């Protein structure tokens, strides 16, 4: 434990793997050290052992690495990372070491960074109301505390700006759900894979206005830093948030700025070992590897804390079929999709919701939690949303001067939704706000065709004008 | 109907591009595993 | 013992030599800490062992045991209300030892050995038993829980224990052999439990959903496959069924899905009420929970333990019903097994077994009469999870061509929030023949020429909605409106369900046959009406319509007065318009 | 005799076994594990280091230290007779119908030998199956090679057992004609489930047609090779019976999708690389060797007649599987969904189906000198018929002439009383009966394709003859 | 081998008019015609054989179907030479191939018929070639080269078909043979997608 | 190194009006200007190296036309620099790997570009980086990836070529220098699809 044991004895460097030969007492998935001539220090990861040789996936460059004076040593058996509380206000890089200039963290526990999974009898049911601010979640795709949700993106969107709007504006609403008023805020761990100085710069000076630096954990792996670094933020990120979760009664927010980055990391050490590999070059096992991962939310019986996952995706070419997004999807428990068709025209968030969903969204809504009419109305701003751009789609072969009077009435439906309800910017809406603004566009419909809503509510919230809200 | 066209040999192409990818690789590693049992059985 | 050391590690896949006479299939105890693991390969003096469980921190030189016995369920009291994990280990008792984390390691059995039954004997010294027989009986949670010989053994009754109170481990009967058989046994997992002789299926399997149980049945010992992408609502589907099902045990295996699934029924369950016996739900239930982030070998053995279990619950005279969350998981789990094994892949990338294996899963299923001479029936429901909601998979379509009934799930009307969002035109069953004797016998004799008559609108629809996409619904003749409109009349009022609603939740057969026979009145009247010269925008705005679109929402209790006041209506509406 | 016990590796579906250089490639040989149980496998490699045996059903008790290998046979060969009548088979050749075994007459190969191309005759008499829509429109000859193309949610399996039960010939209506001909019908259904072996069982018993059929059933859950070998021992029987007891014989294969599913199965477990879409390079050829061997020969007076059954993946005639048998054989009958939807049985849909052997099978001195035109003449107004219905809903009824309303009516009257002839057996004759009294609704003198003294002689019947049974 | 390869200079008369006039091909030219099912290309095939200014005839089919093939193995005895009113197979070899035989026969089908057309060739005369179904020999090339294991490009079929197509259809051509006398061969292929 | 990164705040002028108003590019940003052959990458990659409002101009033509390089040689030295006044070539660094020069090449060519261009922006000044391919940059790792016998990525490109063009352009960004002064690299990239 005390006691330091090299290995010379290396056979090969090719990439990010590192060959040992006489390693056979190093375990699976032991941290090493790597030690090159000049005395520079390199970290790696064993992946497979056997008699004959240890394979070590290295987690930065293997310039300057020879045959002759290069040396492993171990340094711990099972990956683990120190946590304590005094994690709040730092920043970390991928395998979590200080990259603000403070001095590292006293731990008060070492943390196995793979995990472990949560028991499903231990699991509570995620059933809090987040209110995000933005209506096109809040009412048809509304976030729970304890769920993972993420935004399905694309190259040029603004999801970035989503993620940031949801962190500065999420809240829960103790007035609605009927328990004692308290102002516990949103710890927030964000874990950056691959970022771009420009988003970055963004992300800290997002947070740094809105004073959420206090409370925050950054793990920042940037795009000039090793790829197979990646492997590991996601994982430390989410053994901190776990543990502020439920040793420490957090509510925790997890930010995961680019899959698809770490995708790609996995496909290159996949590559690397000539595995089989299953969709478009990427592992057969990624489903597995995203659902250890994105499984680390929830919540937990008789523990005050959550942990919310927002991870956020680029689809390749704006493809929902691609592997990342469908495995992703298949995982977690919904998706924002925003649209480049709603980016173009100028809506701002772009949030498409007819390819968005919130699997527990019943949970969290409804008399007691929202309101009661709460569920109904984002059943028929789906229903009337879908017959518009059906519409939409019948004027290119019909031609707008054949168009019946109700069709008429959909179309205008779609553009007011669209430009009203979509889109807001950078306002803060409470969900009664939100709920008042659906009904005004809804009362454009006449008032049978909301076959969706109970005629209770219709009569209680029908007719209101959209111009009083606006002009 | 040529848009239709066109949308279709597209798609033929590039489905037919990922399946012969998907067999090169396959080759590869074969042969290479091959010449491993060779090379240390 | 066959006893080895490990050589090579390699994530999940431990390659372990002296091994020498290890079998194939055989369950082995890897390292210090005796993980479960499976040989899946034997090659000289090293076999290829699969562990269920994490292999971080495994060292080259740890032992590695051989138990000499494929995996294995305790088949016997002590499973219902209760949830496993996908080898069989008890859930709440990992809770118990273990927090709020799963761990390696855990050694728990899987029925409780300090819990004692009411045994009621039923045999006697002298009399020869067979496998399959009836010894005794246990209560259960309102069942007669039935102890069985197992299915490979015979004899003569020595001793029986008298009338009492004992455990699971007691040797209840004892044979002039000598074998002391127990209230529970052991079943190879991979072995289909024998059966006398199988059954036609001639009675339906009552899900409570409209669509299902009229336009696309499946019968009591049926097989039936839900596809469809993420959204879609499959999920939903499943616990519908599983809360609305006439069958008397549900069994619901969660091969490789989100762990949220399973703290929802173990959560709502307790809280609803069996549709038949009238007790607590979760009473007739067992779960099986192998989520994504557990162990992926055990994902196999999640799905043959839900079956193996299933298969009890049949040879005990039950009717069973077996939900697969995913068996897409289980295909992913056999090719990351195989990527691992370096084989030569199949299609993409997939093992060329896993169509033989699937088959050999579904065709467990079926009505059958038991070695006691029984009646029991298992019903299996799979869901299917193509990536990027293609249907020309191989899962899919190797699903395709062994199922009776094709749940086709559309990701159109999943968008819109239109469930259950089936995919009426690439749906089918092949069970409708079958049941209609049952139909004539128990909801109404003409019903299988309404649902017929249903179909064929349904088709009409279909066909003229290749028109209206040329032309727009306008230019369409007043009889094909009117088709089109009874076709969305038939969508919205009839095949929508709200899973979410107190009263539409469930469907009893005879609400379904008066909603169709409304609509179809209905349609012949306007039709009448439309040769007589009646504008269709003067049917539309009928107000029966109202009635016919809110007959879903009438509780079981009121419909028949509602019905016979819509049927009364129709007729008056239609005879007003002179 | 002799048991090998150097088994040096067991993975998947394979052994390797040493110092076996004694097995031929393609023996059948025998496993015995240390339980005693008894499974079976076939040598699809043969060296001077090892012998690689493919592994019938499950490798799950077998040990490197137990476990032994006998040779059953060389080559796999079929006892067959003329006593396999009225008998079922488990798909290699083990019956499962519980009586005793069959003596054979002599032991065959199962893939049997390529036909020469000098030996063989123009197919030029028909096998009256009983349905109209393939009798009148589609007509199978004898030493045709005529596939059904179905689809997922079909009646396919009601079909194939209608075919089996009403198959006959008809020597009557050939000229002078003779007495009587033997018929029988081999029956090799592949990957089926329980419910369709039930199925399958009850149809051929209860009719009687058992007593003239052989049936090769393969289950889903059976092993795979079992699939490989059903259609072979299916048409050695075929061939034994055709050209050595000049029997007629319909052969039924009733599921092909299932069959090339096992092929590609087969190909990957003995490490070969995919061809197109997954499917072995040489899945031609191997259709081929199953299709081809049907034919009739010059000198002898039976044939052999294949039926091919197939579910087209996703209703996509491109799919390698059809496009192959396309390839392959000679016409095929379409299936279709929305005549199966709209009630009617058999939902065979003339428009896209075609037999490409009918002309040389009817005419004068075979069936009646009508067929011909009578088949184009039903085609033409089939077709005018559905375009007239689609066009109708967009301009009515009224802007219609009399003639586009009588094509209007005839095509349903087509789909009721021709196509939806439910479980009936009908005749040439009757079938003929029907189209003619359809036919009639139709103003004489717009039946172009058919010459006038076929109109004289026929045209005018009522379609009351056929009202009273849709 | 041969002395010289001459000119497309001269026409090969088929004997119907919309060929000889519209879309004439010369002696030692090469065609292709594409057979759909029921537009006699059997009853076109034939007449070209019968009425050709070709002295004789190679009709190679490569991969037909059985039924195909009887009813050229059965037609053509019965046909008449129109020069000499005797049987037409006395200047044609004809070389029959079915699905169902060994590959590698269907595979060498076509260069057996072009070896014998040139013999004929170099004997001085005008012999037309007929390949039926080119479509079935690159099916069995393509089934060849599967079992050889190599990469296949386009639609699984060899990098190598449109070489070997070529080196086929380059074989024919009017030439002066090694003995001093004109000769030609004409290839009419059929390709069926 | 550098001391600290900045925010682009200030635009990097082209002279073209299309990008100039409706796309800008700041600074040190970066841009992607993809295109198939014929669409004018070429012409307008030169008039960036023409008309641009950067001090010095590194232009990498990697794997690209050799008229392109005797273009710029002989051209640029006849016009002004639009600020300074000098002639244009005196701001301009020419790497020139051409498309028949050696493969490997192409990504030394890219990596000494761009090391040049923060050498010059280390002194000060605004950095414009051009790259003529980045396609052909690509090409040539594939074809060493092909030598090591590595398994290939999506259309046989190694895996880590994301990894090489995002270090590649992470490397522009306006700076403070390590010896205080502000400067900026600016990278276009051209993609050859
Ligand atoms: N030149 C011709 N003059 C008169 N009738 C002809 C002529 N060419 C063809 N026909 C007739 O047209 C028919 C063409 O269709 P058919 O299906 O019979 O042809 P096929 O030769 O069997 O087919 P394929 O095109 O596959 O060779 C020929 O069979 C023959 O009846």
């Amino acid at each position: 434990d005390l006691l330091k044991k090299e290995y010379t004895g290396i056979t090969y460097i090719s990439g990010p793997l590192l060959f040992v030969e006489n390693a056979k007492d190093l375990a699976y998935g032991a941290i090493v050290d790597i030690k090159d001539g000049t005395g520079r220090v390199r970290g790696g990861q064993v992946i497979e052992v056997s008699e004959e040789y240890a394979v070590i996936q290295v987690f930065e460059e293997t310039t300057g690495l020879d045959l002759a004076t290069t040396s492993v040593s171990l340094v711990e058996d099972v990956a683990r990372l120190g946590v304590s509380k005094e994690m709040l206000g730092r920043r970390f890089n991928g395998i979590g070491k200080p990259i603000d200039g403070l001095p590292p963290i006293t731990p008060e526990k070492r943390l196995p960074i793979t995990g472990l999974p949560l028991n499903p009898v231990a699991r509570r049911k995620p059933e809090q109301f987040i209110q995000t601010g933005i209506s096109t979640i809040d009412v048809m795709n509304t976030l729970v505390r304890g769920q993972k949700l993420p935004i399905f993106s694309g190259s040029g969107l603004p999801a970035n700006e989503i993620a940031a709007q949801i962190a500065r504006q999420a809240t829960v609403r103790p007035d609605l759900s009927g328990e004692g008023e308290k102002e516990e805020p949103f710890a927030v761990v964000f874990a950056a894979m691959g970022i771009t100085q420009r988003e970055l710069s963004y992300f800290i000076q997002e947070f740094e206005r809105t004073g959420a630096l206090s409370r925050s954990v950054l793990f920042l792996n940037k795009a000039d830093d090793p790829t197979i670094e990646r492997i590991l933020t996601p994982r430390m990120a989410l053994t901190v948030a776990e543990y502020l979760a439920f040793e420490h009664d957090y509510h925790v927010l997890v930010i995961l700025t680019d899959m698809t980055n770490y995708c790609e990391a996995l496909r290159e050490i996949g590559a690397a070992r000539e595995e089989i590999p299953g969709r478009r070059g990427y592992p057969g096992y990624m489903y597995t590897d995203l659902a250890t991962i994105y499984e680390r939310a929830g919540v937990v019986e008789g523990k005050k804390g959550s942990v919310t996952q927002i991870p956020i995706l680029s689809m390749p070419d704006d493809d929902r079929t691609h592997p990342i997004p469908d495995l992703t999807g298949y995982i977690t428990e919904g998706q924002i999709q925003l649209s480049r068709e709603l980016h173009r025209k100028g809506i701002y968030p772009p949030i498409d919701p007819l390819p968005s969903l919130s699997r527990l969204m019943n949970n969290g809504v409804g008399k007691g939690k929202t309101r009661e009419d709460h569920k109904q109305v984002s059943d028929q701003l789906y229903s009337a949303y879908a017959n518009g751009v059906d519409i939409r789609k019948l004027v290119a072969i019909i031609g707008e001067d054949a168009l019946t009077e109700n069709d008429r009435r959909y179309l205008q439906f779609a553009d007011a939704f669209e430009r009203f309800f979509i889109n807001q910017g950078q306002q803060n809406r409470s969900i009664e706000e939100s709920l008042q603004i659906a009904w005004a566009l809804l009362s454009m419909l006449p008032q049978g065709e909301l076959k969706r809503i109970s005629k209770d509510h219709i009569g209680k919230y029908y007719g209101q004008k959209l111009e009083e809200i606006w002009g | 109907i040529p848009g239709i066209r066109a949308q279709i040999r597209f798609i033929q192409q590039v489905l037919e591009q990922r399946e012969r990818e998907d067999t090169f690789r396959l080759k590869r590693i074969k042969g290479k595993i091959e010449a491993r049992e060779a090379e240390e059985e | 013992m066959i006893q080895g050391v490990i050589q090579k590690i390699a994530g999940p896949a431990v390659i372990a030599k002296g091994m020498l006479g290890a079998r194939m299939y055989d369950i082995c105890k890897v390292g210090e800490e005796g993980l479960v693991g499976e040989i899946i390969r034997l090659d000289g003096d090293t076999a290829f062992v699969q562990v269920y469980e994490d292999t971080s921190g495994l060292k080259v030189g740890e032992p590695v045991v051989s138990t000499g016995l494929p995996l294995a369920v305790e088949l016997g009291p002590g499973m219902l209300n209760g949830i496993y994990d996908g080898i069989q280990r008890p859930l709440e008792r990992i809770r118990e030892k273990t927090g709020i984390y799963i761990t390696r390691g855990v050694v728990v059995h899987a029925l409780d050995r300090e819990k004692k039954w009411a045994w009621t004997p039923m045999v006697k010294p002298g009399d020869e038993v067979r496998g399959g027989m009836v010894l005794g009986t246990v209560p259960e949670f309102g069942f007669t829980h039935k102890i069985l010989v197992p299915p490979d053994v015979r004899g003569r009754v020595k001793e029986v224990k008298p009338a009492g109170e004992y455990t699971v481990e007691e040797p209840v009967v004892v044979l002039e052999d000598g074998t002391e058989l127990k209230m529970y046994h052991t079943w190879p997992v991979r072995r289909a439990r024998p059966v006398q002789r199988k059954l036609d299926p001639n009675t339906p399997f009552l899900t409570g959903m409209r669509i299902l149980d009229v336009l696309f049945p499946v019968a009591m010992g049926g097989t039936a496959a839900i596809p469809g992408p993420f959204g879609a609502g499959k999920s939903v589907t499943q616990q519908s069924l599983a809360k609305w099902s006439n069958a008397d045990v549900v069994v619901y295996v969660g091969c490789g899905e989100r762990g949220n699934e399973m703290t929802d029924v173990l959560v709502e369950f307790p809280e609803l009420t069996d549709p038949k016996t009238g007790g607590p739900l979760m009473h007739r239930t067992v779960l099986i929970a192998n989520t994504s982030n557990m162990p992926v070998a055990a994902r196999e053995a999640s799905i043959y333990v839900g079956v193996t279990i299933a298969e009890y619950f049949r040879d005990q005279g039950f009717s069973v019903a077996l939900m697969a969350d995913s068996t897409s998981r289980w295909a992913e789990a056999l090719r990351e097994i195989s990527s691992r094994l370096e084989e030569m892949p199949a299609e993409e990338g997939y093992p060329p077994y896993l169509a033989a294996r699937l088959a050999a899963f579904y065709e467990r299923a079926g009505k059958v009469i038991t070695l006691g001479g029984e009646e029991g029936a298992v019903t299996i429901v799979g869901a299917v999870s193509p990536p990027g909601g293609d249907m020309s998979e191989p899962v899919t379509q190797s699903t395709l061509r062994i199922v009776g009934a094709f749940w086709r799930l559309d990701a159109s009307l999943a968008f819109r929030r239109h469930f259950p969002a089936i995919n009426w035109n690439g749906s089918y069953s092949l069970f409708t023949s079958a049941l209609d004797p049952w139909y004539r016998e128990n909801v109404a004799e003409d019903y299988p020429e309404l649902r017929d008559a249903i179909s064929e609108l349904l088709q009409r629809e279909a066909g003229l909605q290749e028109i209206v996409q040329l032309v727009g619904p306008d230019a369409l003749q007043d009889a094909e409106r009117l088709v089109i409109e009874v076709g969305r009349i038939i969508r919205e009022d009839f095949l929508q369900q709200n899973a979410y609603h107190e009263v539409d939740a469930y469907c009893s057969m005879k609400k379904a046959y008066g909603i169709m026979k409304m609509i179809l009145a209905f349609y012949k009247e306007a039709e009448a009406a439309i040769k007589r010269g009646v504008s269709i925008d003067e049917i539309l705005q009928l107000p029966v319509l109202e009635r016919i679109g809110r007959a879903r929402y009438v509780s079981e209790e009121e419909f028949p007065a509602y019905f016979e006041e819509a049927m009364k209506e129709i007729q008056g509406a239609f005879k007003a318009l002179a």
